[PDB]
DNA sequence: ATCGAGGAAGTTCATATAAAAGGCAAACGGAAGCATTCTCAGAATATTCTTTGTGATGATGGAGTTTCACTCACAGAGCTGAACATGCCTTTTGATGGAGCAGTTTCCAAATACACTTTTGGTAGAATCTGCAGGTGGATATTTGAT
DNA sequence: ATCAAATATCCACCTGCAGATTCTACCAAAAGTGTATTTGGAAACTGCTCCATCAAAAGGCATGTTCAGCTCTGTGAGTGAAACTCCATCATCACAAAGAATATTCTGAGAATGCTTCCGTTTGCCTTTTATATGAACTTCCTCGAT
């Protein structure tokens, strides 16, 4: 009864390349990728919620875990297309 | 004659960088790892999962490649073209111990 | 090095199975145009000390959760703990 | 003195259940019960086995006596292992047989994993664990051969090291007083179930 | 009391030779 | 009545992150605005290297991504090399790189 | 699905100021 | 009004060198040292509680959290001396 | 009448304090009762390991107050305390006296 | 590094305060016998890129817990997360 | 007159500087450098730095550069030379890699 | 368009209290009030203040108009800063005084600090954000002067930037129709408390 | 050996910063006692998966010898880093200084755990159905070299 | 000055291993619905600690010029790795019955949480009170160079 992200990778791939497959060992990577960006982010937003001695991981503390972790130009778009998905979730 | 030996390294370096094997044979290497595991709390010959020895040879050989790819830059530095043990050891001295001991 | 063998003659060793033309073909992938002859006694020593920092950490994880079988997720953990995150098996 | 037999003795004792832990230790006959009174046999197991070996490694550290425990563990777990029956043919303490425990394999081991036990119904208890010319004997796959001095039938453990299966039968045939050894399909789970197929068919011929 | 672990010096880590 | 993921315009699961972000003990209390925003980032990264592996698969004249097409899709990109700095890829291979001082 | 500017491994380690 | 370990270090100094003092900026290291062997050890004995999916950090899960961290022959003495001070925690 | 934990164990580090810190940390949801008596026994050993070696760098420099530099000469001059403090710099640290043979004469 | 002054002449600049004999006294501590005359442009190129991978982490830790005062507890955290634990102040 | 060699030689200055532990870059020019990079990463809001933070960089920015010049100088003793070129500081940042300076 | 002027306006709107937010913005006279129908005035701040900059980043982005927002905030919270009063000597919507705003530091930048406030009773609120001939100006430590065209008294704000305090007594004095400035000890907190010491002692001489 | 004449280490110091010593009090926290909730060690059991062997079979590693490409020691010409010595500009100390900004404080409220119950979607898992890629050749077509 | 000829790309059928689409059902999970918990936003208020000037005071950097220690290229002497072919021995594939050992499900007793009442260890604040490490100076003596 083990679960994974492998349905969700294979739904994104049909959205940016409508005709390309992905082999079952490359899906074995994209699990152990997104089981690791998720652990670096929410394992370090847990640390800002202790330095400021708060108690709730809000959406604000995932923002300054992304602005530390992802370098370069990959941060200014992850924080861009991140908050676009929050100003949709609230106003609904 | 002994003047037409095919130029048989630059076909090789162009060959191996195009492919993605495991470069060391299994039963030589798999008898190496099963020896080192005996040196830690002797006696108990731990059984190994068969996918683990593929998981420790994709991580040895992708380190030794990036040691030879990285120690060779000192052989090009000193004017040589050949490697030497005075070149691999200076890769490990600069990498600044957590990478090599 | 735990051994109590004493006969003053033996087989190769056990490490003398990582052949010469493998350690060539590692280095040829690396871009090495031309190898020395003493690298073969070298890389058998660098490879031996690479495994005493993965097998020594993966045999602690397995001796903890009381088992005898060093699974695939242990060597992934003993490399993620070491600093070399592996993406094949996790 | 000895250190690396600890993981032989610490791992072995942990396999004994809590129902008969102290029954083995009184049957092993190595420790004085003046000391056994000290140990609290009520608390968690994993802390108990430290205090036992902290007595046992400070009384006598002994590989030749470490194997004798693991005879006794297989004495009270007879039902688990598959017991095979052999027979020799063409041929008292057997004290010459103790000195001639190993008339085989001289360049690796003078004695393999030498084990004896003085048990009635002619019962010797032999623990063999194999090891080659530079490989020390593997202390976690034994071989239990229970041969009786009168009946030619031996109760031999199914031992998962292969490449030693006729190596032991004839070297036991030479050192004992026999010349021919045969092998049967009497490879069962229980010993008393093998009594109705061997001792019924030999003592009532 | 306060016993000791063999504290040597740096040991020049980074050279590999078969133990002899 | 409605998946939360449809309400956000995402594809990664909102609640599965949220159930992991609670049962992981990262903090005693978890916001409700968070796992939208964490499942929105995790989309963008796995839509980023798969775009780059998508181009690298047509250039090798194949139509199915094998793991070598990720190793080339990271290492031939600047900002993903730094993110996946100390990370090896099984069945990965290396880049085609020759020393340029040979002949 | 827009883009950033994905360049190259885009040489460094010889770096100078923009002069 | 924050606390630290600057008392507890000092008694260890008077037990191995019965005469030597220790200056006040070189206590600030021995505090921020022992706030870092701690948060590595019990930052990682948290994680064997998660990989075996147990829930109690026992004394047993500090033992392999030591054997991973302290390298060399340093750990063979530390694990010898923790368990020395656990046998005489119970038998008191 | 059989008093406080740290004296009950024969330690010097506060066993009461660590059991609080294991609970405020959210390391796990339950913390066993043998745990901080093992964790504070370890930290007391390591602090009695530096200061035994950092006493000598005051002693061989003929001083009696351990400055930071007397720790730096004890962390970097031990094989295992090097590799444990692999990342760690020390403010007011200095460096070792490195003498390169080719620069010398 | 954006500036909007238009006069075609400036100061040292601002980085040229890490002088010539200061970069020497760094390297002389390291055991450098003898420097080139080109390190003095190189080392200021490195020290500009060392701070930008510390101040970009210090000025986010500050800006998160909403402040204007970049304390010493940020710059210890901006070096701890980075990979260089600093035992002076934290 | 009594001309020695090169203040004969350098070697007094090495063994005087490895002896001590003080700071090597002057505090006020370094305090102007840290307050100028901090104005770029902030979108203009000029931050006050604590007086303890501008010691907390300079104790690292020395003890990283001092380590880089040791770790580069093993290459100029490798190349047959003695003199340290930029070709070696450019190479010591390429052999640790991504963890000795991006 | 612009991005870095948003950091000035976001930081200022967060200083504006909840209870007087649309009291400012009617005087601020920039955002479309048909979209103020959509502008929430109820929920939490860090979501609300993103919604206003979203409407500033559609119409126009000029920092020269952004300084007027910091003026209206300082007009209504005059217990915040410590207040200062000067007087000039030896010598209306001020359109002759916009051309003669400040006749100095043209080689620094062309127009650096300039911000006006158009009010009756000559209540101009001249904002000066100082800066040298290389630096973009200090937009967060301003200088407010409330000087009147008829009465020679001014209400000068406190600015911790020194080296410009006589430089403002020279540049702004030639900017209006005067030649000499004096410095008094009228360093007060309130403006109406300064009315009883300046406008009492000048309009009733 | 001739020699002055530097440099270098030593105790000849006493001062002022930086420390051990002292007691509180009090805000804090850890210990004790006792009754109650719950993880998980022990144990017996179903069965996925690693060992160990046989045997082909052939793929490749081992062993030896040659000939050239490359490493090493030197030497001599041009340059370039260090010393030095003379002056000023820029660091640093210290004080007053507002004072901005942070720390602490007291509220109530929108956002949060929580629990139960409806369903959906994802979803994971098995079995079935198409399909890309490895593959060998049908080698025609090919460019580097030897006719 | 043109066949020789492995090399590369092509084309093509074709076996097959490995994705892709079905589907159930169902289990597990998430989602709407209320209802009670509680944090953290927000404002208010006092305070520590920061920027910013003036300013001696001098210490340390800068600019220029001279000279020896240095890197750079080239040459020949000579060693040492790629290449090759030749043959066997060690690694690989498959099946193998086989079974040690991992895994999943019960059960209850120790061990840990929670609460109150409790005593004491630990932080701070002066404040006193001792001291070790410091510069400057004393004076002997080692050691280094011009002869």
């Amino acid at each position: 009864r083990k679960e994974s992200y492998s349905v969700y990778v294979y739904k994104v791939l049909k959205q940016v390349h409508p005709d390309t497959g992905i082999s079952s060992k490359a899906m074995g990577i994209m699990n152990s990728f997104v089981n690791d960006i998720f652990e670096r982010i929410a394992g370090e937003a847990s640390r800002l919620a202790h330095y400021n001695k708060r108690s709730t991981i809000t959406s604000r503390e995932i923002q300054t875990a992304v602005r530390l972790l992802l370098p370069g130009e990959l941060a200014k778009h992850a924080v861009s297309e991140g908050t676009k998905a929050v100003t949709k979730y609230t106003s609904s | 004659q002994h003047s037409r030996r095919r130029q048989g390294w630059l076909k090789e370096i162009r060959k191996l960088q195009k492919s993605t094997h495991l470069l060391i044979r299994k039963l030589p290497f798999s008898r190496l790892a099963r020896e080192i595991c005996v040196k830690f709390t002797r006696g108990v010959d731990f059984n190994w999962q068969a996918q683990a020895l593929l998981a420790l040879q994709e991580a040895a050989e992708a380190f030794l490649v990036h040691l030879f790819e990285d120690a060779y830059l000192l052989t090009l530095h000193a004017g040589r073209v050949t490697l030497f043990p005075k070149d691999v050891q200076l890769a490990r001295r600069i990498r600044g111990l957590e990478e090599g001991l | 090095k735990g051994g109590a063998k004493r006969h003053r003659k033996v087989l190769r060793d056990n490490i003398q199975g990582i052949t010469k033309p493998a350690i060539r073909r590692l280095a040829r992938r690396g871009g090495v145009k031309r190898i020395s002859g003493l690298i073969y006694e070298e890389t058998r020593g660098v490879l031996k000390v690479f495994l005493e920092n993965v097998i020594r950490d993966a045999v602690t994880y397995t001796e903890h959760a009381k088992r005898k079988t060093v699974t695939a997720m242990d060597v992934v953990y003993a490399l993620k703990r070491q600093g070399r995150t592996l993406y094949g098996f996790g | 003195m000895d250190e690396t037999v600890a993981e032989f003795i610490k791992r072995t004792i942990l396999k004994i259940p809590m129902n008969e832990l102290t029954t083995i230790l009184k049957a092993w006959d190595f420790l004085s019960e003046n000391q056994l009174q000290t140990v609290n046999f009520r608390q968690r197991k994993e802390s108990v086995v430290q205090h036992l070996i902290h007595l046992c490694e400070e009384k006598r550290a002994s590989i030749s006596d470490a194997a004798l425990l693991d005879i006794i563990y297989m004495q009270f777990h007879q039902h688990q292992k598959v017991w095979d029956v052999f027979q020799m043919s063409k041929g008292f303490d057997m004290k010459q047989f103790k000195n001639s425990f190993k008339k085989i394999l001289q360049r690796a081991l003078k004695n393999v994993t030498v084990s004896f036990r003085e048990t009635e119904e002619n019962a010797v208890w032999i623990r063999i664990a194999w090891g080659t010319q530079y490989t020390k004997p593997n202390q976690y796959k034994p071989t239990y051969v229970v041969y009786y001095s009168q009946t030619p039938y031996a109760f031999t453990s199914s031992s998962m090291l292969r490449r030693n299966t006729p190596l032991l039968g004839q070297a036991l045939t030479i050192a004992s007083k026999h010349h021919q050894i045969v092998k049967m399909d009497l490879r069962s789970r229980y010993l008393d179930s093998l009594k109705a197929i061997v001792f019924k068919q030999y003592n009532q011929t | 009391t306060k016993s000791r672990r063999i504290s040597r010096r740096p040991s020049d880590w980074w050279v590999v030779k078969s133990e002899e | 009545a409605k998946s939360r993921s449809s309400r956000a315009g995402l594809q990664f699961p909102v609640g599965r992150v949220h159930r992991l972000l609670r049962k992981g003990n990262y903090a005693e209390r978890v916001g409700a605005g968070a796992p939208v925003y964490l499942a929105a980032v995790l989309e963008y990264l796995t839509a980023e290297i798969l775009e780059l592996a998508g181009n690298a698969a047509r250039d090798n004249k194949k139509t199915r991504i094998i793991p070598r097409h990720l190793q080339l899709a990271i290492r031939n990109d600047e900002e993903l090399n730094k993110l996946l700095g100390r990370v090896t890829i099984a069945q990965g291979g290396v880049l085609p790189n020759i020393q340029s001082v040979l002949l």
